[PDB]
């Protein structure tokens, strides 16, 4: 879940660390997925 | 019946009127920041 | 986002010509119940069958009479709100309001065999309220009506179940949307006797006064709109119903020495009755006085004898300072006043909540 | 969408599998909701307490704290659920009727264990457990068969406590809806279930209904022209408190049909709405 | 989803601010239902009935008439909270358990005023208002809670265990317009439940303790009974009227209908309603307190 007050960053420095911070999220998100195949 | 006893009173009342004032402001009195704009979506009374 | 409700019935009690899109329409039980459950429920002392007496001329003066026994699928299932309006509208306060809405709903009806229609329906639920066979589990509710096709004598009609109003789409009309609409006579806000701010959300409810007399008895039917909680508007009716409640309390059961318990239980040297008597060998002499009391209490209003009404949840309405508006337009061949309710929510549970004080 | 599924078990005799193909609009019961589970939970053994097995009092409380699921469809080797708990958007819900009652459109649907009569279900005896489905009826008809089946028990008591019965009477006690006749209980004897299941559920309800009317009288003397006195009345509130959220109303289900048959008979399946 | 917004007065303290954020899966209530609200609501002040704090039994009431709100994540500037009495979808819904007693799975959950300890609450000195949260208690624990209390109430005009654990219960009851209102309500109930058919089973005491006696099940229920067990051995209870219309009528069957109906309506008359159902998926099966479980909508 995103988007709390915060899609309109995306949808449009703050836009740099954000689109940092959605890095940074599907990387931990992805990895979820190869510690579920374990 | 009208007998006056020994005792005196004294009575309070408040009201109030509307009225018309006049503002003075000097050149750099305030720093004013403006921000952005967000939507919300929201299931109206018949629509959004 | 909305669902939909579909049944075909006779159209002796509904006509989905002349109603209007969005009123309410109410569906009934199977006529068969009723004697079943009078038998066994009614009052000792009055007669059980003068309901069947008021049900049988009912179907003697409607079509098909034939067809009632087997219940095959064909009966007179749906009805609509301002039947049973017009049907008592000589009880409403409204007075004018009410005698309209009667002549109007006989014109645009066959208006032939209508009136007599109306009188047997109207000392069906005066019997109906004689032997506590109540009409609130016999009544239940559908949503507005949406859509109806009929060739004759014969409709299928189709209505929401519950969500928004205006989410639907009747597509044959000059628009997509509809509204609730409702005879004047039923409305009945009770904030506004309360005198309570009417701001915010607000539930609506039906309600079923009785009153319990010697050969006088009577049913009305108000569609009340409060902003009060959910139980909290059982004691609400009752201060405006006060009245009503203690005639029943007094005029609805026509048809002995205490005794000391704490005291003697609270002394000693009464008369002990220990169980190695009651063991069972000679439980006569044992027991032979012990006490006597005299004791009996036959006669005595019961919760179920002293009830004045029974409402019960159907929707919400979110968007706050509502604004309902009251206009008259044409019904048919004569204009009624209609009331007109937008954005409301169905929902909640058929669940009856009776108000016996 | 949340569904469940129930592991079907191997080496399933095919007398076995086929039956439980043969209820496939029935509703079970899960303890705790999850997306993989075993048959136990399903099957009576998890159901009893006390090892003993279960009353209508622990049947009634446990349907209400545990949770109900629909079955859907069956699978050779495999069986899922549908839930009808936190927001499940199940689509094309329908279910089968349970009961010798008829049901009708905008009819509410409430469960019960089966008072009336023996409890139809599937038995598996090659693993040892067996599986019972909980009767459905509407809500309008719940409140009069349990008023009924206490009273045809307390009324049997007392012709066995009374040395002479007062046996005069109306006939025999039957319930109508639609306009049909269910007629329960013809025969006296054949006692199945009058003190079985149903019998520790009269001796509370009599009991507090004893204490119930009887502490009115033993307080205000006035209504017919070494003590504590407190602890009763705590304990009596606690009491009839209780026993009155265990027998409740709530509906679970909604009878919404399109373009179907109204009225459906035992047997016939219809499709539901979630309430 | 409807939720509602709660306007934070600005000028406040991070300190405060800092102790209201940590208050995230709590239960408010509101007198009207909005969109956009204050927080003189919330405060404690608005409780008032007369010109005081309010009491207990007044809380008893005030809880069924105002609505019920969750919160929800806070920002430095908002409160969001929804709403749980109407009936609308909300997905994920958490909240905290206050109680000192624990949860567990398949719980219904009532709402009392807090009878313990002195309830623990923000309070705002800039402001000059102090909100106080409700506790939340399981369903047997409300009634016996509920019991206790009303029969302190007409001693007027306590000691919980649960779980191997005793509790002692501070009743606050100062007042005495509420007090009378709470004996009307349960005498009405009382008085109800009495029809033409308890002399049926007022005339089976006898018949009952023999089956207490060589059965096994109703000794302690005659134990925890008082009236019943001191009657059966100090009253005749004169033997048998007839019915008026026996050919076709069944006199028990009121009593024990009429009863049922009493009965549900008597444990929500004298408090409070069920509200809510506690149901963790992927969590653990008991709660200890200052945890947040994920809970249905009754």
């Amino acid at each position: 879940a995103i988007a709390s007050e915060a899609l309109s960053l995306l949808s449009n420095s703050l836009r740099i660390r954000a689109i940092q911070q959605m890095a940074r999220n599907l990387r931990t998100v992805l990895d979820s997925f190869e510690r579920g195949t374990a | 019946t009208g007998f006056h006893p020994g005792i005196a009173f004294t009575v309070v009342r408040q009201d109030r009127f509307a009225t018309e004032q006049l503002l003075y402001a000097e050149r750099a009195s305030e720093s004013y920041f403006v921000g952005q704009i967000q939507v919300h979506h929201h299931d109206a009374i018949g629509g959004v | 986002t909305t669902q939909l409700i579909q049944q075909v019935s006779l159209t002796d009690f509904f006509r989905p010509d002349i109603e209007h899109a969005g009123s309410i329409v109410l569906i009934l039980r199977h006529p068969s119940d009723m004697i079943g459950e009078a038998n066994t429920l009614t009052q000792a002392g009055r007669d059980p069958d003068v309901l069947l007496e008021g049900l049988r001329n009912l179907f003697n003066a409607c079509t098909a009479p034939w067809t009632v026994g087997e219940g095959g699928g064909l009966r007179a299932y749906v009805t609509s709100l301002s039947f049973i309006a017009a049907c008592r509208a000589e009880e409403y306060t409204d007075k004018q309001a009410a005698d309209a809405n009667r002549t109007a709903i006989v014109s645009a009806y066959g208006c032939s065999r209508m009136e007599t229609r109306l009188i047997r329906f109207s000392e069906c639920l005066r019997a109906m309220v004689q032997c506590h066979v109540f009409p609130h589990r016999f009544i239940s509710f559908f949503g507005s009506l949406l859509e109806y096709t009929i060739q004759d004598n014969l409709c299928n009609i189709t209505a929401v179940a519950k969500g928004p109003q205006e989410a639907a789409r009747t597509d044959k009309t000059s628009t997509r949307r509809v509204t609730a609409n409702i005879p004047a006579c039923v409305f009945w806000d009770v904030d506004k006797d309360l005198h309570l701010s009417a701001d915010g959300l607000k539930h609506v409810f039906l309600v079923f006064v009785y009153t319990q007399r010697r050969q006088r008895e009577g049913v009305r039917l108000h569609l009340a709109l409060s902003q009060l909680n959910e139980q909290c508007f059982g004691r609400g009716i009752g201060f405006l119903l006060g009245r009503i409640r203690a005639e029943n309390a007094a005029w609805g059961t026509e048809g002995t020495r205490a005794l000391p318990l704490v005291q003697l239980s609270n002394d000693p040297t009464s008369p002990r009755c220990s169980i190695g008597e009651i063991t069972g060998v000679n439980w006569n002499l044992a027991r032979q006085r012990l006490y006597q009391w005299t004791g009996d209490f036959r006669g005595l209003p019961t919760q179920l004898s002293c009830m004045y009404a029974a409402y019960t949840l159907i929707g919400t309405i979110p968007s706050e300072s509502v604004r309902y508006t009251r206009r008259m337009e044409r019904f048919g061949g004569y204009n009624v006043p209609t009331i007109w309710l937008e954005g409301v929510v169905w929902g909640g549970t058929n669940t009856w909540n009776e108000c016996y004080y | 969408p949340f569904e469940i599924e129930v592991l079907l078990p191997g080496e399933l005799s095919p007398a076995e599998t086929s039956a439980l193909q043969k209820c496939e609009g029935k509703i079970i019961t899960f303890s705790t909701l999850r997306h993989r589970a075993s048959l136990v939970d399903i099957a009576l053994s998890s159901y009893y307490i006390n090892g003993a097995p279960p009353d209508t009092l622990s049947l009634l409380e446990a349907y209400r704290m545990r949770f109900a699921a629909v079955i859907t469809r069956v699978i050779p080797g495999k069986l899922l659920a549908h839930a009808i708990g936190v927001g499940t958007p199940t689509p094309g819900l329908f279910i089968q009727n349970t009961s010798p009652v008829d049901l009708c459109n905008g009819d509410y649907i409430c469960l019960l264990p089966p008072v009336f009569g023996s409890a139809d279900s599937i038995r598996l005896d090659s693993v040892g457990l067996e599986i019972v489905f909980p009767l459905t009826i509407p809500q309008t008809l719940m409140r009069e068969i349990i008023a009924k089946v206490v009273a045809r028990a307390v009324e049997r008591t007392a012709a066995g406590a009374q040395i002479l019965p007062h046996e005069v009477l109306r006939g025999a006690d039957v319930i109508c809806y639609n306009g049909r006749r269910y007629e329960l209980e013809t025969n006296l004897q054949h006692r199945d279930g009058s003190d079985a299941a149903i019998r520790t559920l009269v001796l509370n309800l009599m009991f507090s209904i004893n204490e119930g009317c009887l502490l009115l009288l033993a307080l205000i003397p006035t209504l017919l022209v070494r003590f504590p006195i407190y602890e009763t009345i705590s304990s009596w509130i606690s009491t009839s408190s209780r026993l009155g959220d265990t027998l409740g109303t709530r509906a679970i289900l909604r009878v919404c049909v399109f373009d179907g048959p109204s009225t459906v008979h035992p047997g016939d399946r219809t499709a539901v709405i979630q309430v």
